[PDB]
């Protein structure tokens, strides 16, 4: 690499990372032509700009094209890539997409442990708990550990809707991988057992 | 149906029917339906008329079958018209006819191609008071289109709209498919946007339909849109919807989407067909991107798919416009050896390859041969010509084929391109010509006119008309030929010239040139780069590229204009740029017609 070519790099990715953070995915697809117009080659960072703008205007099917042109060039998505749209596949409560994504960071050989983490208190946040459970139990089931704050969240969120099959599966799970129930998680199962007509 | 089919005379038939009416029960118009049946396969006018009258007599409504009999059995002769009096008649008899009778009669003109009967026949509907269907609607579209009476059809689909006869899918779909056919292909999308708002659903038809003709004309921004409208619907596309996206993609040298549209055919399971490896192959070709072609070429052997003569074609173009003339020639020799059958276009993508290496007497026994089976060639060959006998002074021939497109008393587009080279058309009102042959050839698509512009830029520069050349381009650009010619921007200020020919690429740095000094005398700021794309592809990064024949003659036509100015890069072959510090120490072309 020459001082040229990285006095042009800094203010292509200056120009480039400025309209992704402005939320313009337009203006950071014209960057990327001008980058190609002065012969540099757009890598996995200038992808990252154009993902994460589609991704920060809730926009999944764009977000989604600009990994395919990513992969199209060649380049490797870097993790924090995949993270932005795992994390925009939940707020969406595309739980499917989300677990895709999942399986690629795997073959990418990234850590899926943070990104699953990641995908599950979105679905949760944006009121998919259903969903949320079947990513959480697939984890949990596969080996994963997750949060403590992780696991307070699921267990409770479960058993205020009534669903103690899922909350009694997931502290099956929690005590497997080592953390013991409380007091806390206990009365949220009873909670809900006190309500079924068989003391 | 016994007797019918086993080949009885036609008045046995009539005579047994008479029997049933006298034998008490009452008939049916089954029979009627046969008594119409058997006249129509005789040809029978006359006898199916005192059927059709006996019937109004009976009083018995006449179904489907009887007008469609009445209908055949006319037609056979050829007297349609005495049906519309059948219809008078029982019109003033209180038995109004349905719409599907009136309709049956319009199919029979619309196939005889009667415009004016139609025409009579739809009056003849309204005066009877009933309201026309969406099917009636649809034959007269079709009808009128077929005979390229676009702006009828225009007026009948206001007509309809304004009825209060909200028309259905597949009145779009006629109407999409004879503007697309038109070349009207803004219309198309336009008549899409007005249906989404009708509340209309559209199919798989209509997508491929409005695909087609953004693929054709170029428009790749309305194609990404119709595949994201599919998508939001949870709809997957065909096969044959992602080639028209991917062929609206080559037509504006994006290659990086177009390769995507074909990595998501896959995803989705619409497996490319061999259209789509056809998209790809001249999208490929136009830009000389014969490492690209290769990979089609190397991946049709192992599919199944033979080499056909179109495959051959964009081979020869690929590695024409890549500069390799030896590769493009053996290809013109090996495709003899395995038979197939040349057409015009391979003979004019020979001709090409054998006009830019400068070969004065091989393109003349290329040339002579076209006409030698009176084929008349058209204008791009015509161009082609005058190029490579202008690229070696031989001003006797040029005067010589001149004079032939001048008279050209069959072909209107060689006369007036022929006249307006010489300059003869180069006057305010005598431009309105020349820009009306340049709107009719704007119907074939943008695949078409970039042939079409770099054959006429590449004579006009040879031939000294390079100021002509310079507003014959101006004349492309605003009719979206080179969509990726220049960017302006505060980062980079770009053109791309590796999609045209050497003299078109000559009045591209001319205009870009004197358009760089521009912003030089005044304070309009200053780009951080200049560049010259000439190798857009793979090719950039190897040494290849530096060597191409379009890079080589970019530099050595920038080095004779700004000094050395633009320099090479040293991270991508195809580029020639120079920075934001050296454009200070920056007409600069002269541009005058000989």
């Amino acid at each position: 690499v020459s001082a040229l070519e990285r006095s042009l790099r800094l203010t292509f990715m200056d120009e480039l990372m400025e309209r992704a953070r402005n939320r313009d995915p337009s203006g950071v697809s014209e960057v990327i032509y001008d980058m190609i117009a002065a012969g540099l080659s757009p890598g996995p960072r200038s992808f990252h700009g154009l993902v994460v703008a589609h991704a920060l205007n809730g926009d999944e099917q764009g977000a989604m094209h600009s990994l395919r042109k990513e992969l199209g060039a060649g380049q490797r998505p870097l993790p924090e890539t995949m993270i932005a749209l795992v994390r925009l596949s939940g707020s969406k409560g595309n739980a499917q997409r989300g677990l895709e994504l999942l399986a690629a960071m795997e073959k990418l050989n990234y850590d899926i442990r943070q990104a699953w983490l990641i995908l599950v208190e979105e679905l949760v946040r944006t009121n998919h708990l259903e969903e949320a459970n079947k990513v959480f139990l697939k984890g949990a089931r596969g080996g994963m550990r997750a949060t403590d704050q992780l696991y307070d969240l699921m267990i409770e969120e479960d058993c205020k809707a009534g669903d103690h099959s899922n909350a009694l599966d997931i502290s099956y799970e929690m005590e497997a991988a080592g953390r013991f129930a409380t007091t806390f998680h206990f009365n949220c199962l009873l909670s809900v057992q006190a309500t079924c007509g068989i003391p | 149906n016994a007797c019918a089919r086993g080949g009885l005379d036609w008045e046995g038939l009539l005579g047994l029917f008479a029997e049933m009416r006298h034998e008490g029960i009452q008939p049916d118009i089954v029979t009627y339906n046969t008594l119409l049946s058997a006249c129509a396969i005789r040809g029978l006018g006359d006898e199916a008329e005192m059927v059709f009258r006996t019937m109004n007599d009976g009083g018995i409504v006449p179904d489907l079958t009887t007008y469609s009999h009445l209908v055949e059995t006319f037609g056979k002769l050829g007297r349609l018209e005495k049906v519309s009096d059948l219809l008078s008649e029982m019109a003033s008899g209180g038995s109004l006819p349905d719409i599907t009778s009136y309709n049956v009669l319009l199919e029979a003109y619309a196939k005889s191609g009667s415009i004016k009967e139609a025409m009579g026949v739809f009056h003849q509907m309204q005066a009877a008071g009933c309201s026309p269907n969406a099917n009636t609607y649809s034959v007269l579209l079709n009808l009128f289109g077929q005979n390229g009476r676009y702006d009828d059809v225009r007026q009948l689909f206001l007509e309809m709209k304004s009825s209060n006869t909200d028309p259905d899918a597949a009145t779009y779909n006629i109407l999409i498919d004879v503007f697309g056919e038109g070349g009207y292909f803004k219309e198309v999308v336009t008549l899409f946007h007005d249906m989404v708002e009708e509340n209309i659903e559209p199919d798989m038809e209509t997508y491929e339909g409005i695909i087609f003709a953004c693929g054709k004309g170029g428009l790749h921004e309305d194609a990404r849109k119709i595949l994201q409208y599919m998508t939001a619907k949870d709809v997957v596309p065909s096969s044959k919807a992602y080639t028209g996206v991917i062929e609206a993609f080559g037509q504006a040298a994006l290659y990086e989407e177009a390769l995507v549209a074909f990595n998501t055919m896959h995803e989705v399971g619409s497996n490319p067909s061999i259209e789509t490896f056809h998209s790809l192959l001249y999208s490929f070709a136009r830009g000389g991107l014969f490492k690209e072609s290769e990979v089609i070429l190397s991946r049709l052997v192992n599919s199944g798919i033979p080499r056909n003569r179109d495959t051959f074609n964009a081979t020869i173009e690929a590695y024409k416009q890549g500069g390799k003339f030896e590769e493009a020639v053996k290809t013109y020799v090996d495709m003899e050896k395995s038979r197939c059958d040349p057409d015009e276009r391979t003979l004019e993508a020979v001709l090409s390859v054998y006009s830019c290496a400068r070969l004065v007497d091989e393109c003349r026994e290329q040339f002579e041969e076209m006409k030698a089976s009176d084929i008349l060639p058209s204008i791009m060959c015509y161009c082609m010509m005058l190029s490579v006998y202008g690229k070696t002074e031989s001003w006797d021939d040029v005067n010589e084929l001149l004079e032939e497109m001048l008279s050209n008393r069959v072909s209107n587009i060689h006369q007036v391109i022929g006249q307006m080279i010489k300059g003869n058309y180069d006057d305010d009102s005598n431009w309105q010509i020349v820009e009306y042959v340049l709107d009719k050839l704007n119907s074939e698509g943008c695949g078409l006119g970039i042939r079409f512009y770099n054959a006429l830029l590449d004579a006009l520069w040879w031939l000294g008309q390079k100021e002509r050349a310079a507003r014959v381009l101006n004349e492309a650009t605003k009719r979206g030929i080179f969509p990726e010619l220049f960017r302006k921007n505060k980062l980079v200020w770009s053109v791309d010239v590796h999609r045209m020919s050497e003299g078109g690429m000559y009045t591209a740095l001319s205009v870009w040139l004197n358009d760089l000094s521009d912003i030089l005398v005044k304070g309009q700021d200053l780009p951080q780069l200049a560049v010259v794309v000439s190798v857009r592809g793979q090719l950039e990064k190897s040494s290849a590229a530096r060597e191409s024949p379009i890079t080589r003659a970019a530099f050595s036509f920038l080095q004779d204009h700004v000094s050395s100015s633009f320099s090479f890069t040293g991270w991508n072959g195809g580029r020639i740029m120079c920075q934001r510090s050296q454009l200070k120490q920056l007409n600069i072309v002269a541009l005058t017609n000989s």
